């Protein structure tokens, strides 16, 4: 089967960049590849086809191009509005396969995020389940890692967070991290405790609360 | 000898043995001479009523296997030569036939191998004894049996349309005697339209369907879907009826219509009310309506007594088909089902009703005569002797048993007509051969067809007119450049029929032919154009053969739009453009009014050139192969010249104001006095008045818009004046006469 | 005055089916070659179905052969994408787009299409056998005296609803800034849960009344909780 690898998964520029996103076809594949545009939750548009025709209507600082099984987008000039996903897609016979998509976000400045702890409520108590959160606000670049500590003692597999997109004021973003459990095993730990490990962050930073406080 | 030779010798005997059963024991000397004569379906009626009398008689029994051997009947001349050999052993070349038989069509039953071993018996180690061990051998085993299926159903996932695959698929089900599905793909397929068309698929239905009536599978699974198998074989009837008679010589047909009619006298007796019992009534029709048709077919190539005659019986055939009502849509189980009888009921009182026209207008209430000589019960005995034999027995031929009560004996409604063949586009996949026939049958009345609406019908949300007209690709086709094409293969096939009732002198009687009888109508050329586009734009073509199907379109567009090199004789660019802007100038939308005229002063434009060289008595030159045939039967002259150079200056009046060109409209139209100017004039009045009339403004320019309406009365006026006294003046009128005065009743009381 | 309008969506229960609609105008349908393309939640741009376009041979990815169904209409100028033995792992926005033949090229061994100029908007299709279900909200207050200074962060968990979408407002619209409600997750029952938060001054703690008001209009629900 033939396969579209697209890199880079996540970029991070700014205004005026040149920027570059390339796909490499596994087997030999004719010049009959497209690249295409999508913002988030609205439809793809179409930016190049056949590997380096512009599309009628596309802005001319957008280029295709293509060496060996390699295929390249580029932007001459970066704009505020080319900051969404792209994808780059091959039609062979009788298939059509897309690359894994091309994130392209704002860059600027590190942030280091304000993380705030917050316990389950007597209301969910009641229902029979417990769930602990943990905040990091308005932080960059999107890389993190947080992790739980029940009395001092990691978990994993039983967790999840969720990260909100670039904000459009001042770029950041922002991650909310949860623990979910019943509450028969919340009753059997006191300390709870979220570590967040992040570039922005001189040294790791751990906020925590006791059952009862 | 010949067919008159024997059955007059039915007279001969019947004159000297008249009981029924010294008439039927002369069934296997009757048959005796058919058999000779080169009569299959009627040699074998004979023989089989001798075998109702002399059932245990070797010879008669062999003689109708012999001849369902002839009819590749296997399954019938087995049983044949089964009953010969077990009245008579000695009959060894019998054993033989059996076993060969046997062998050769299926060898899943042991009774192959049986009557194979009392072959070897009979004949020792003779040559064809190994020869039926290899055949028995050589069938596959079940692994190999399921294996041709799946290369079957593969192959019919991406060509459903195949007519041949199918049709094995048929073949296969019944090798393996598992019918019910053999029919249960075959009711189905009968949804397909391209099946529906196919004369060879038919055939196979009316085979598989009757192979199951009598099969013990029918009987033993329930007596319910009995009824529903029932009705796909009357419409397989219809569909192969109505096929058989095109292609197919004389006889064929006539046989055919044998079978139909037992079908019928098998299916009245159960009558109720489901889609079998309508199924039953549309199917009635049909009948008759095929049945003239084959009449009319016999008497053309014959002599002019038994034209009149036939055509008259015909006349009658046409009659009791037109009178037969809309089958009971509602009652049918589905959406399909009842759209396609629908199909099939707009189909019959379409042909039905052209042929009943052109039938009357020979003579004046031809038709009236018709019902009040042949209506009688005598029609019904001189209708069967003239299509049939009158040996077989008239008691089940439905033919001899319908009750014609009250023939409606009313010439039909033009109005009705135009929407029975809207309706029946469909009927047979729009094959230029369908719609070319129709547009000849409007082509002598006084009323034209909406070809517009039929291209509507066919090719759905197809644009009236393609923005980029500037290219020939054929994506860019347009509804307009069909109804231009539909227009000259009409205009194209009279002409060329036209000289050929000239050369075939004899007697002149070139309205009457019917639809299935005649030839191809048009060029293979332009068949070939059709059959592309149509498979293009259905979605229905081959993705290797998408490019030469789309090339072979792009090839003709250049002359459907009079560019480079078209090969478009100057009288049939002038009956496109005229054609197109009454077509036009009739609509009510100023969509389609714009483009119909638009594209009536473009043929207009290229042939005012062509026009005035011939204006001045010099030659054009004539075309290298071109699409539609030149004829010097309708070449221009200068008579007529300076009445289209005023017409022609109407339309660019006409589309000057449609642009805004008032001033130059206005002074245009003012120019020539015509009636159709006076439409134009008061309808572009009426609306500088109407707008105007109403709203608080100065008084002056209320007056001076009250002024303009009173010219719009003036001129309405003037075109009922004018159209009441002269009646070429009212074929003039670009709108009914009705609607110029319906627009002034209101535009007075304003 | 050329679109395409995506139908025929919606949520089903799996192994159930469903049919989508895809209706073109302004382009003719017979000589474009149509596709669907679905993306489920966070992921990337699939290619599921396609229809060549003068004829129509189908061709699908081998995660639904067999299984979808992909056809073309003339007289109804519309496209179609038949769904069978639908799975959880389906549940996705699916999108349709053409391509003319100017751009469908067919060679040995399969055809290819340059690009897919036209998009549709895409319809909503949700494969769950979990059955609809109104939110349970649990308030999330600062047990927070002053801790970051002059601000504290206090938030609404919405829990146990079926289907997405849940929309969220503070203050009924007063509070708009500062908030941020995150995506919702597939817990392992069956049911979604999301949160909402917002950064407010700890000195107007106790003073400025604050409400979460969450509206899940599939379930027609309705809740206000005050932290």
């Amino acid at each position: 089967d033939i396969q579209m690898t697209q890199s880079p998964s996540s970029l991070s520029a700014s205004v005026g960049d040149r920027v570059t996103i390339t796909c490499r076809a596994s087997q030999s594949v004719s010049s009959a590849v497209a690249w295409y545009q999508q913002k988030p939750g609205k439809a793809p548009k179409l930016l190049i086809y056949s590997a380096s025709s512009l599309y009628s209507g596309v802005p001319s600082r957008f280029s295709g191009s293509r060496s060996g099984t390699d295929f390249t987008l580029t932007i001459s000039s970066l704009q505020p509005e080319d900051f969404a996903t792209y994808y780059c897609q091959q039609s062979s016979s009788s298939l059509i396969t897309f690359g894994q998509g091309t994130k392209v976000e704002i860059k600027r400045t590190v942030a280091a995020p304000s993380v705030f702890i917050f316990p389950p409520s007597d209301s969910q108590l009641k229902s029979g389940t417990a769930s602990v959160v943990c905040l990091l606000n308005n932080f960059y670049p999107r890389e993190a890692k947080v992790q739980w500590k029940v009395d001092n003692a990691l978990q994993s597999g039983n967790s999840q967070e969720s990260v909100t997109e670039q904000d459009s004021k001042d770029s950041t973003y922002s991650l909310s991290s949860t623990l979910t459990l019943s509450k028969a095993d919340y009753e059997k730990h006191k300390v709870y405790a979220c570590e967040v490990t992040h570039q922005g962050l001189s040294s790791p930073v751990t906020k925590s609360f006791n059952r009862g406080e | 000898r010949s067919k008159a030779d024997v059955e007059r010798y039915i007279a001969s005997v019947q004159g000297s043995t008249p009981s029924p059963r010294q008439k039927s024991m002369k069934g296997f000397y009757f048959a005796k001479l058919y058999y000779e004569a080169k009569e299959y379906d009627l040699a074998k009626k004979y023989i089989c009523t001798y075998i109702n009398v002399q059932e245990r008689d070797p010879k008669a029994h062999r003689f109708l296997g012999l001849l369902y051997e002839l009819e590749e009947n296997t399954d019938k001349a087995v049983e044949c030569y089964r009953r010969s050999v077990e009245l008579n052993p000695t009959q060894k070349d019998l054993v033989l036939k059996i076993a060969e038989l046997l062998c050769k069509n299926d060898v899943t039953d042991g009774r192959a191998k049986y009557w194979l071993e009392r072959a070897a018996k009979l004949f020792p180690g003779s040559p064809a004894i190994y020869k039926l061990k290899e055949q028995l051998l050589d069938c596959e085993g079940e692994d190999g049996w399921n294996k041709l299926f799946d290369l079957i159903q593969s192959e019919l996932y991406v060509r459903p349309d195949d007519v041949h695959v199918n049709i094995r698929l048929v073949e296969v089900y019944r090798s393996t005697k598992r019918l019910k599905d053999a029919v249960a793909h075959c009711h189905e397929a009968e949804r397909n339209i391209a099946l529906r068309s196919s004369l060879e698929w038919n055939s196979c239905v009316v085979q598989t369907l009757k192979e199951y009536l009598e099969s013990l599978q029918c009987l033993e699974s329930d007596k319910s879907d009995w009824r529903a198998t029932n009705t796909d074989l009357l419409l397989a009837y219809a569909n192969l009826m109505l096929l058989t008679l095109s292609t197919r010589d004389v006889q064929e047909s006539r046989e055919l219509l044998q079978s139909f009619d037992s079908a019928l006298q098998s299916v009245k007796s159960l009558g109720g009310n489901d889609e079998l019992s309508a199924t039953f009534l549309e199917m009635k029709g049909h009948f008759y309506m095929h049945a003239g048709s084959l009449l009319l077919k016999m008497g053309q190539h014959s002599s002019n007594v038994q034209w009149r005659a036939l055509s008259e019986l015909a006349a009658l055939c046409y009659l009791i088909a037109f009178q037969v009502p809309r089958p009971k849509i509602k009652l049918i189980k589905g959406e399909a089902g009842q759209n396609l009888l629908e199909m099939m009921a707009c189909d019959r009182l379409s042909q039905s009703g052209h042929m009943l026209l052109n039938l009357s207008r020979g003579k004046q209430d031809f038709l009236k005569e018709i019902v009040e000589t042949f209506a009688n019960k005598s029609g019904q005995s001189a209708l069967y002797d003239a299509l049939f034999s009158s040996q077989s027995p008239k008691d089940t031929s439905f033919l001899g048993s319908d009750d014609i009560g009250n023939i409606d004996v009313r010439e039909p409604e033009l109005e009705d007509l135009t929407r029975y063949d809207v309706g029946a586009i469909r009927a047979h996949n729009g094959s230029l051969q369908h719609l070319t026939w129709l547009g000849l049958q409007w082509n002598s009345l006084p009323a034209l067809p909406g070809i517009r609406k039929w291209l509507k019908q066919l090719f759905h949300h197809l644009p009236h007119e393609t923005s980029r007209l500037e290219t020939n690709a054929p994506e860019s086709i347009c509804i307009l450049d069909l109804e231009v094409f539909l227009l000259g293969v009409v205009y194209t096939s009279h002409l060329q029929l036209k000289e050929k009732c000239n050369s075939h002198h004899s007697s002149y009687q070139p309205l009457c032919l019917p639809l299935p009888v005649c030839k191809q109508l048009c060029t293979e050329r332009q068949k070939s154009w059709w059959d592309a586009v149509c498979t293009l734009i259905h979605r229905k073509a081959v993705p290797g053969n998408v490019a030469k199907l789309r090339l072979l379109v792009q090839h003709e567009i250049n002359t459907l739009r009079a560019q480079e090199k078209h090969g478009l004789q100057p009288a049939l660019l002038v009956h496109w453009a005229e054609c197109l802007q009454k077509t036009g100038s009739g609509l009510n939308s100023f969509y389609d009014q714009r483009e119909y005229m638009g594209r009536s002063v473009h043929y207009w434009k290229k042939v005012l050139p062509l026009l005035k060289i011939i204006k001045k008595k010099n030659s054009i030159p004539e075309p290298i192969d071109p699409l539609f045939k030149h004829f010097h039967s309708v070449d221009i002259q200068a008579s007529e010249i300076v009445e289209y150079e005023e017409d022609a200056h109407i339309i660019f009046a006409i589309l000057d104001a449609v642009n805004g060109n008032i001033e130059d409209a206005v002074t245009a139209f003012e120019s020539i006095k015509s009636v159709v100017s006076y439409w134009n004039l008061a309808l572009i009045f009426h609306r500088k008045a109407e707008d105007i009339e109403n709203d608080a403004l100065s008084p002056e320019e209320q007056e001076e818009c009250k002024n303009y309406l009173r010219k719009t009365r003036d001129y309405l006026i003037k075109i009922i004046d004018d159209s009441d006294s002269n009646l070429s003046v009212v074929k003039k009128l670009p709108v009914p006469l009705e609607s110029v005065k319906e627009m002034l009743n209101s535009v007075m009381q304003e | 005055e050329v679109q395409l309008v995506e139908s025929g969506g919606g949520l089903v229960q799996p192994g159930g089916s469903l049919r989508l609609s895809c209706a073109a105008s302004g382009f003719n349908f017979s000589s474009s070659s149509i596709h669907w393309v679905r993306q489920a939640p966070g992921k990337g741009l699939e290619w599921v179905a396609s229809i060549y376009s003068y004829s129509g041979y189908t061709s699908y990815a081998d995660s639904v052969k067999g299984r979808f169904t992909i056809s073309a209409d003339t007289s109804k100028n519309t496209a179609y994408l038949q769904m069978n033995s639908l799975r959880a792992e389906d549940t996705a926005v699916y999108y349709c787009a053409r391509s003319p033949w100017r751009w469908s090229g067919v060679s040995d061994g399969g055809f290819y299409y340059k690009a897919l100029d036209y998009w549709g908007q895409g319809t909503l299709v949700t494969v769950s056998s979990a059955s609809t279900k109104g939110p349970s909200v649990f308030p999330l207050a600062p047990s927070s005296k002053s801790t970051s200074g002059g601000t504290a962060a206090l938030g609404c968990l919405v829990k146990d609803y079926f289907p997405e979408p849940v929309t969220v407002s503070w203050n009924s619209g007063a509070l708009t800034s500062g908030v941020h409600t995150f995506p919702a997750v597939l817990q392992s029952s069956g049911l979604y849960s999301l949160s909402s938060v917002v950064t407010v001054p700890s000195s107007s703690l106790g003073t400025q009344t604050y409400i979460c008001n969450v509206n899940h209009k599939p379930s027609n629900t309705k809740v206000d909780k005050k932290v």
